[PDB]
């Protein structure tokens, strides 16, 4: 059970024990996705107002 | 010295951030007014605690934090509470009406109109950093803001801060304290779009925190306050390495290097011990071996699951209080024999150990008892996939009938995003299966 | 009113358990996919253990121990015995076995083989996982290559019942409840072969394999000496007294109980649900061989065993008392032996 | 500040509405003159959801009173709390609606609707962040039913992204005024299917039976029925009027109660009609405590919201709740996990130490729409009483479509009851 990388300071210490060795979307793309959704919302709201106008 | 900026999104993120910064101040000797008598460098210094606190010329220590919520009730209690003097108005952002537990409302409808403001306020904090490490993002899975606006913010952060690590503290939904029935939808949706933007996420299942509060703290019906003070203890021991002198997990990058070899599998399991009720006058002080052994009992984990049937890819032990290396080594030797701890063949069978001599701090008047030594184990085990399976199954039950889907399509989201998100989760579950697993007689 | 679900239609045991449950007025059967259950009679394969114990206010119990396959898969059982320090490769009640793929043991198997047929010693092995009993290692490895298999030493000196000169195996039923109590059903069964044991002809496997499967499709004397080639403990005990002047308890049952304890205690740390968010119990079928020295040998452990038609009523009722009602009470005399 | 605009239309709508404001005004500590005389800050915490504040800290209900004849309006103004409403929020005509949906929706109603919208527009203008609207009305008459649904249609056109909720009183032959009530109710239900987000179905037959069988009232009046409704209205709005985390606002409640846009008609319940937690739980779930005159054992619950008021064991509440559903579990759909949510308010209603209010989205509600459809077709098959409607410009075709629309609604509930 080896112990490696023992660092000691005034507020603590750290070490490592080894028991055995081993065997994106851009700004404009995000803006489009947001405006696409907004567009589908405005379309659905236009169909509503159209429905109510009838 | 490199700075960390904390971002709290939604009611869960904001109220958990409240408990954390309250605890951070108690741990660093910072009073509610922001004064820190121990900081001999007035209005300056690049000490370890300055990773989370900036200093005005008047000696005020201001958290490097921004609170954001699409509805002002929760953030109004920050502006009016004990630590109101801590933050300045620019870092507390509130909207008018919330996302109604609707991912599409938080991400698209409302997020599109507030995202630029949030980034501007973050840039203000970034402009105060000589070497920004990255961000710590707190949020729920199930809320409309915690899920929807978080994933939009994470996308924009990868753009504005390409070479910066992003860590998550995510609240996994539990019916025992759940508000909405659509939280499985919001969890899958936000995990899918956030997956490629988060370097390491610590999931906390409210069901686990709830039972710990009932079993260990003798609280018959825990509230969010009880839950959040316990959560802040775990968060504190996880971030202690960033704001105290030390050599383990001193940089946000180190969390990825030590806990996440496989990028998509970046959800470490957290286990904390001991949690002892303050109503118990005298309680038996647990030893190093006892609390270390407690890190392998399912009842102390932040996500209920059985590590005995997964495989470990990395294991990290974080001690606070009266602990010395030989006590830890002796305890591990005792545990590696009894309990079954199978590491993946392509990873060393070892443990990174960090010790902080300061015992865990407890908020006066809280439910947790002062202990002389505590430990938090971070282990990246495939057993946490059980949490994805559960969640994915609730998603499937509702989506087969398209129940509640119209609320999401009504906010401009396409029905295809559901299946796209679900198939990504199916691939995530298979990634765990590959790394992990090997009638009528 | 307790609720349970049935996810294995083929289980003859838990089909009776479900029948007894409903016959009490305090249990109601729900749809297979209803999550608000107290008791799951789960499927044999891919039982979703990860979805148990997460329903608010429901104490949930399942009739399988997650991880018990390590003991009930022929390949993994060998690996468990050779690997577990509690059992070790010196374990004296498990026949010398080797795991061979079509990490592999094909090499070590041939080493100990040469030491046998060279030393005049009986060198007969049985490969299984489609069974084959051969004299030389040549024909054995060819059968596997042409799924993973296990080559095991064949018990060439079995205890033969008289009259008949015929081999047999013993089946013991063991119930392990949620507290990990190990209960041995007081009633076992001997699955006997109706044909005389032939030491030279390994081609005909009707007198070498005793399972009820072969002793019917290919048994020429099915039911001659005992109904359905099934001798129960009372008769077998009386025989041991008459023929050998010994008791079933002393000559055999002591070794059986020791073997059951050793296997289940070995894996308890891995499968126990003591501190788990759900609870488990499971019925096991242990299969034993007895040699002519009255030494008991473990053959295999079955995780979803069937029962003797004559014993379903008692065992199934005993399961309900010890495993189900213990957790979910209702509004002595005991058929099990606590180990 | 998430304000709700309240509208009450017609005789039934205004009499039930008046009692509603009387009950909650008492709960929030508001006297008949709008002045506050409470003793708990929890009262004023969310007072602005239903009340505007004027100088002198007098609170004025955000309520609009609508009718096509003055009678009921005058009775409210002279009523117990009649002085509490803004005088200019009374909007009424003189002609009347003659229990005729066409008069309320197309002729008499059309002349008054714009001035009603003027008042609605004024109340909304002074809202920090308008949640939505709630309407009280009956479906069996002319003004509440015909003009009420006209108002909903106009409100939706002007505030298309606000929540629209209603308490709708369904007619019954056992508590009937005119024979044309199935006509008016069938026409209104279609308007509600399209333009409301949440409708609390209040069946006058259930109200009567409760007053007769349970409450032991020999001869119940409309007043007795209105006692049950205002108590129900106070309970279902408790989580809106006091500090709460579940069903906090109208849109969050809709998102968690309405899995399919057309199936948004809820069965309310109340208890008691002191008691222990198991008693409240058992009673609140028994049909005899539900006001839709529908047996939930005949259908399946899509979602359920329960509100407990008073000081009680929070553990007993969960245990009884988790008990009541885990017993008769056949009546909850299995494809909406965790579809029963529970909230608790500390402030009990006047005269009770603890009560429980029940809000169910059950497919059993189809029995109500089927009753109305059967009564509609018995008369429509012979074109009985149609001249009252054709005389107002309506064509028979519009009746045929409303019939098919409600029968479509019934069959839609029947699909999810089998699933
Ligand atoms: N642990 C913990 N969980 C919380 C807290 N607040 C909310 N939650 C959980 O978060 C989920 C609800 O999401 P919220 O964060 O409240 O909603 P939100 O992010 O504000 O989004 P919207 O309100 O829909 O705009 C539920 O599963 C809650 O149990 C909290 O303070 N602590
Ligand atoms: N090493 C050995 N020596 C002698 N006989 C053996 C043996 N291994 C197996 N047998 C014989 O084989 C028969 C059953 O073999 P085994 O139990 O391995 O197959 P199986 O697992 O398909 C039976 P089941 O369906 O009940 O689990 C027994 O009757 C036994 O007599
Ligand atoms: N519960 C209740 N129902 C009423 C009341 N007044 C009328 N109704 C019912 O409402 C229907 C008559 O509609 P009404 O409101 O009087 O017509 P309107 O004034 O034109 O809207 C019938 O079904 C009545 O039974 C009341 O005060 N309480
Ligand atoms: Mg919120
Ligand atoms: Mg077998
Ligand atoms: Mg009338």
């Amino acid at each position: 059970m080896e112990v490696i990388e023992l660092n000691k300071c005034t507020s603590g210490q750290s070490f490592e024990v080894i028991l055995k060795p081993p065997s994106d979307p851009s700004l404009e793309e995000i803006q489009k996705k947001l405006e696409a959704a907004e567009e589908r919302r405005k379309y659905q709201e236009a169909e509503l107002l159209k429905h109510l106008a009838e | 010295m490199r700075e960390c900026i904390s971002i709290h999104v939604g009611q869960a993120g904001v109220q958990i951030g409240n408990a954390c910064w309250e605890l951070y101040c108690l741990e660093h000797g910072i009073q509610p007014d922001g004064q820190m008598p121990s900081d001999k460098t007035i209005g300056g210094g690049d000490d370890s605690f300055n990773t989370f606190f900036s200093e005005t010329g008047a000696g005020k220590h201001v958290p490097r934090a921004v609170f954001v919520d699409l509805e002002p009730t929760v953030i109004d209690e920050v502006r009016t509470g004990t630590y109101r003097q801590l933050f300045h108005p620019e870092q507390l952002i509130t909207g008018k009406e919330d996302a109604a537990n609707n991912y599409a409302r938080g991400h698209y409808t409302i997020g599109k109109e507030i995202i630029d403001l949030v980034l501007d306020r973050i840039r203000k904090l970034a402009d105060q950093c000589t070497g920004l490490q990255g961000f710590l993002v707190f949020h729920s899975f199930g809320g409309g803001t915690g899920s929807g606006f978080t994933s939009l913010l994470m996308e924009r952060l990868s753009v504005d801060y390409g070479k910066k690590s992003k860590l998550e503290f995510s609240i996994y939904p539990a019916p025992q304290v759940s508000t909405a029935v659509v939280e499985p939808y919001n969890s899958i949706l936000t995990t899918h779009t956030t997956l490629e933007h988060s370097d390491c996420a610590f999931m906390v299942d409210n069901e686990a925190i709830y039972d710990i509060c009932r079993r260990n703290l003798d609280i018959e019906r825990p509230t969010y306050t009880n839950l959040n003070r316990l959560i802040s203890q775990i968060v504190s021991s996880i971030t202690a390495s960033l704001r105290f002198d030390g050599a383990l997990n001193v940089d946000l990058t180190e969390f990825q290097t030590n806990l996440v070899p496989y990028p998509r599998i970046h959800f470490p399991l957290a286990t904390y011990a001991p949690v002892i009720s303050a109503e118990k006058a005298y309680h038996e002080q647990l030893s190093v071996a006892e609390i270390t052994n407690a890190c392998f009992e399912p009842a102390n984990q932040m996500v209920k699951c059985d590590p005995r049937h997964g495989k470990y890819m990395a294991c990290c032990l974080l001690y606070r209080g009266d602990v010395v290396p030989k006590d830890v080594n002796a305890a591990i030797a005792t545990i590696k024999t009894k309990r079954s701890i199978q590491f993946v063949d392509w990873c060393p069978t070892g443990f990174k150990v960090g010790i902080n001599y300061q015992p865990p701090t407890v908020v006066p008047g809280g439910d947790l008892a002062k202990v002389q030594r505590a430990v938090c184990m971070l282990s990246n085990t495939t057993a946490i996939a059980e949490a994805w399976a559960r969640l994915d199954h609730k998603f499937d039950l509702m989506y087969a009938k398209r129940a509640f889907v119209h609320w999401y399509v009504g906010e401009g989201m396409e029905e295809g995003e559901f299946s796209e998100a679900r198939e990504d989760m199916a691939a995530l579950e298979k990634d765990y299966e590959e790394v992990g697993v090997d009638g009528e007689e | 009113m307790y609720t349970f679900v049935v996810r294995d239609e083929n289980s003859s045991v838990y089909a009776e358990v479900s029948r007894l449950l409903l016959a009490t007025g305090q249990w109601k059967r729900l749809r297979k996919d209803n999550p608000r259950f107290n008791l799951m009679l789960g499927e044999r394969n891919r039982l979703p253990f990860g979805r148990l114990g997460h329903e608010p206010g429901l104490v949930q119990l399942v009739n399988y121990y997650r991880g018990a396959d390590k003991l009930c898969r022929k390949a993994s059982l060998v690996k468990l015995i050779k690997t577990s320090p509690e059992l070790s490769e010196s374990c004296t009640w498990f026949p010398e076995s080797y795991v061979i793929y079509p990490t592999d043991e094909r090499e070590v198997f041939l080493a100990a083989y040469n030491r046998r047929r060279e030393g005049r010693e009986g060198n007969v092995w049985i490969a299984k996982s489609g069974i084959l009993i051969s004299s030389e290692a040549s024909e054995l490895l060819d059968f596997i290559d042409e799924q993973v298999h296990v080559i095991q030493k064949y018990l060439e000196k079995p205890l033969l019942l008289e009259p008949g000169h015929r081999k047999f195996d013993i089946r013991s039923w063991v119930l392990v409840d949620h507290l990990y109590n190990i209960y041995l059903y007081r009633e076992g069964v001997l699955r006997t072969s109706s044909e005389p044991y032939n030491s030279a002809n390994f081609q005909d496997k009707t007198c070498h394999l005793t399972n009820h499967c072969i002793q019917k499709e290919y048994s020429k004397n099915y039911g001659r000496y005992e109904e359905g080639n099934e001798m129960f403990f009372e008769e077998f005990n009386q025989y041991l007294m008459d023929a050998l002047n010994t008791t079933l308890e002393n000559s055999i049952l002591l070794q059986i109980k020791h073997i059951i304890r050793s296997c289940l205690m070995c894996i308890e740390p891995a499968i126990s649900t003591k501190h788990l968010h759900y609870q488990s119990f499971q019925l096991f079928g242990f299969d034993f061989m007895v040699d002519e020295e009255l030494k008991v040998w473990l053959i295999e452990v079955n995780g979803a065993p069937a029962c003797a038609q004559k014993l379903y009523a008692e065992l199934c009722q005993g399961i309900v008392d010890v495993a189900i009602s213990s957790v979910f009470p209702l509004a002595p005399t005991s058929i099990f032996i606590k180990l | 500040m998430r304000e709700i605009v309240h509208i009450q239309a017609g005789q039934c709508g205004n009499q039930i509405g008046a009692k509603f404001w009387e009950v909650i005004s008492d709960e929030h500590g508001i006297d008949p003159t709008g002045s506050y005389h409470g003793d708990s800050d929890l009262q004023l915490e969310r007072i602005n959801v239903y009340y505007n504040e004027a100088t002198g800290n007098k609170y004025v209900p955000r309520a609009i009173l609508v009718d096509l004849e003055p009678g009921t309006m005058d009775s409210v103004r002279s009523g117990p709390f009649g002085q509490i409403f803004r005088p200019d929020n009374f909007v009424f005509g003189q002609s009347g609606a003659g229990n005729n949906w066409a008069k309320g929706h197309y002729t008499e109603g059309a002349e008054l609707v714009d001035s009603v919208l003027d008042v609605v527009r004024k109340e909304s203008e002074s809202c920090d962040c308008l949640q939505g609207f709630q309407l009280t009305h009956s479906l069996g008459g002319g003004t509440g039913s015909g003009m009420g649904t006209l108002l909903i249609s106009k409100i939706r056109e002007e505030y298309p992204d606000r929540i629209m909720n209603t308490f709708s009183v369904m007619p019954s032959p056992k508590v009937s005024d005119t024979v044309v009530e199935p006509y008016n109710a069938t026409l209104s239900v279609h308007q509600l299917v399209e333009n409301t987000d949440e409708t609390y179905c209040i069946d006058n037959e259930a109200l009567y039976d409760i007053c007769f069988r349970t409450l032991k009232l020999t001869t119940p009046t409309y007043g007795d029925l209105n006692h049950l409704v205002s108590a129900t209205m106070s309970g279902v709005t408790t989580c809106l009027r006091f500090p709460g985390q579940l069903n906090a606002d109208l849109r969050k409640l809709a998102v968690n109660m309405v899995p399919f846009p057309r199936l948004h008609f809820f069965m309310p319940g109340f208890a008691p009609l002191a008691l222990t937690v198991p008693e409240l739980t058992q009673q609140m779930f028994d049909s005899k405590n539900m006001m839709a005159a529908c047996d939930p054992r005949h259908g399946r619950y899509l979602t359920v919201a329960a509100i407990f008021r008073g000081r009680m064991s929070m553990k007993e509440v969960d245990e009884q709740m988790l008990n009541v559903q885990n017993k008769n579990s056949s009546y909850f759909v299995e494809w909406i996990p965790n579809n029963v949510k529970t909230a608790v308010c500390d402030i009990p209603p006047r005269g009770l130490k603890m009560s429980a209010t029940f809000i169910g989205n059950s497919t059993a509600i189809q029995e109500l729409f089927k009753r109305i459809s059967e009564q509609f077709t018995a008369m429509f098959r012979r074109k009985a009483f149609l001249h009252w409607y054709t005389g107002e410009g309506m064509d028979e075709m519009e009746f045929t479509e409303a019939e098919s629309n409600m029968n479509d609604l019934v069959s839609e509930y029947q699909q999810y009851q089998d699933a």
